[PDB]
RNA sequence: GGCGAAGGCGAAAACUUAGGCCAUUACUGACGCUUAGGCUUGAAAGUGUGGGGAGCAAAUAGGAUUAGAUACCCUAGUAGUCCACACCGUAAACGAUAGAUACUAGCUGUCGGGGCGAUCCCCUCGGUAGUGAAGUUAACACAUUAAGUAUCUCGCCUGGGUAGUACAUUCGCAAGAAUGAAACUCAAACGGAAUUGACGGGGACCCGCACAAGUGGUGGAGCAUGUUGCUUAAUUCGAC
């Protein structure tokens, strides 16, 4: 057992301003090489409006908006085959979980470069499509139906 | 089609059941935690017996129901989610009463689980 | 055991009616032997001899 | 808390009936304690005969967990648990403390009798508890209801495993009860108390990449290297 620990603050990005831009470019990081996924991600906006034509805030705000999950289910196990408890999420855990929902699922697809894989996920969380909004709803849909457990646990 | 009357909920240590019933004593409706989706074990939770006395408050609505008294049974930890549920529903509770089957020491119960 | 005579006050009440009558019947759904019955009698008068004075 | 000598006694009434406490200007005038043998009572289980059977439940059947489960859990389930007449006479029948008597600080309750008297409280004689010194005990502990100071009487003990077994005896239809060894073997024992650790699928509290929250890894393929096994002349020896 420990206690509770501090967490550190996160700089806006300096040409789109938007914290939550920062968090994408930091969660589909891999090798820690900023100058390949700023590239990645600003070419996944500028597709955003080539096609489609809006504003890329707007699709991203939407998106995000739609992916962040009402509940939240936490194992916690009495006896063999254990039952599980919903629990509720905070509002930074929920922005948390969505957008590593996306990248995850931007990063497994079909139109083999990044850009274009990337591009269709966001544009399809938007548009409420099986991508992520499906695992969103089955998690979901898991919760509040053990909703017994969840009225009385700790 | 009867203003008054009495409905009652018996809180067994495994299941609930909720029932409905005319002031002459015989019943109108009634639900159960069985008679819903779930079943098995996770029938004997506060919850199930709280939707139980839901659907049963609901179905009574239109089966125009008004003050109706309210005899709560059994032993168990379900019987007070129920009552907040039936006051929750909008109902014109009135009286509230107990009717367990409190015994003299009389007939032998069973043996000790151990 | 009827009380109630608006909304609250004697449901308040109730749960006091409640917890008494399930601490009587829980046991009277398990058998164990007369000399267990007394033993865990005087049990319980200690009990309130500790607190309620 | 009350009573009974112990086992036990708790819905209400009637009849019969036992013992106990207080005060006695009354009476017999040592008639008193203990008790081998004997007699009576003696939890539950069990047995014989006739009834009774709502609930519960040995034995038994089935469903679960487990490798197995003839157990713990669940569903059925007879004898029995109930009553009338007998038999069996065993229990941790425990206060693990035989009965009778005189004396030995005190304090806190509680119950009954008596005096005083609105209860409460005053105190006297008793019964039932806690705390507590001298005293006792190996210690725990007992301590005016003694395991204290002393007497009277009875019963019992003489290392443990053999063993409450065997034979013989008495009782009982019955299972068994009472009494009760030895041959052999060990230097100790299912010895007692207490002390320090260790352990607990015993509690209470507190830390750590422990769990939880993520990141990236091994077990899937190839290669390098080390080890085990095998092989040969050795595959030098060690680390496990």
């Amino acid at each position: 057992r420990k206690n509770r620990a501090p967490k550190r603050t996160v700089l806006p990005d300096p040409v789109f301003n938007n914290t939550l831009v920062t968090r994408i470019i930091n969660v589909i990081m891999e090798d820690g090489k900023k100058g390949l996924a700023q590239r990645i991600l600003y070419g996944a906006f500028d597709l955003i409006e080539q096609r489609t034509k809006e504003k890329p805030l707007t699709v991203f705000e939407r998106a995000v908006g739609n992916v962040m999950p009402r509940l939240e289910l936490r194992v916690r196990r009495i006896a063999g085959s254990n039952y599980q408890v919903p629990t509720e999420v905070p509002q930074d855990r929920k922005i948390a979980l969505a957008l590593r929902w996306i990248a995850m699922f931007a990063r497994k697809r079909h139109e083999k470069t990044m850009l274009e894989k990337i591009a269709n996920e966001i544009i399809d969380a938007s548009n409420n499509t099986g991508a992520a909004i499906k695992k969103k709803d089955d998690t979901h849909k898991m919760a509040e139906a053990n909703k017994a457990f969840a009225h009385m646990r700790w | 089609n009867v203003s008054s009357g009495i409905i009652h909920v018996s809180c067994s240590p495994n299941n609930t059941i909720v029932s409905a019933s005319d002031p002459g004593g015989n019943v109108l409706c009634w639900a159960s935690s069985g008679t819903m989706g779930f079943k098995g074990s996770r029938k004997k939770t506060p919850y199930s017996a709280g939707i139980a006395a839901d659907k049963v408050a609901k179905t009574v609505k239109e089966m125009g129901m008004a003050t109706v008294k309210l005899f709560v049974k059994g032993t168990g930890r379900g019987k007070d989610t129920a009552i907040r549920s039936f006051a929750n529903a909008g109902l014109s509770i009135t009286e509230i009463n107990e009717k367990t089957p409190i015994p003299h020491n009389g007939c032998k119960p069973p043996k000790r689980p151990r | 055991e009827v009380k109630n005579d608006d909304l609250e006050l004697a449901l308040k009440k109730f749960k006091r009616v409640s917890l008494e009558i399930r601490r009587l019947a829980q046991r009277h759904e398990y058998h164990l032997r007369k000399g267990m019955r007394l033993r865990e009698k005087r049990k319980i008068a200690q009990k309130k001899r500790r607190k309620f004075r």
